[PDB]
């Protein structure tokens, strides 16, 4: 009788870790993708701020002259 | 007329390492400063009423 219960509870326990892993991994495929998307567009802006800053600073300078 | 690569600031916030937040801050304010500046500093200066001065001089 017990033969089943231990095995069964074993068998469930498994798919319980299986569903778990599975969520946790796909959440990670997810994070990775956000990391990427960010490094994409995202990062250029830093340099864009910088280039913009220059452009302005020359204009102000020209005008001031 | 200037080109000025458009910029979404919350992204800019989200790409700076912490050990670099300092820099990023100063970079932001300069931009803002700079911007305010151009809003007030006109393309060209007022002209110069040359006739008037010509009208009130003494050296030829």
């Amino acid at each position: 009788g017990e033969f089943a219960d231990k095995l069964n509870e074993q068998k469930i326990a498994q798919l319980e870790e299986v569903k778990q892993a599975s969520i946790k991994q796909i959440q990670d495929a997810i994070d990775m993708e956000k990391s990427q998307q960010a490094l994409v567009q995202k990062r250029h802006y830093l340099f864009d701020v910088q280039r913009n800053n220059i452009a302005m600073a020359l204009e102000v300078t020209y005008r001031e002259r | 007329k200037l080109a000025l690569k458009t910029i979404d600031w919350v992204a800019f916030g989200e790409i700076i390492p912490r050990n670099q937040k300092a820099v990023a801050n100063s970079l932001k304010s300069w931009n803002e400063t700079l911007t305010s500046r151009l809003a007030t500093l006109p393309e060209k200066p007022p002209a110069i009423d040359w006739a008037y001065y010509k009208a009130n001089v003494a050296k030829a």
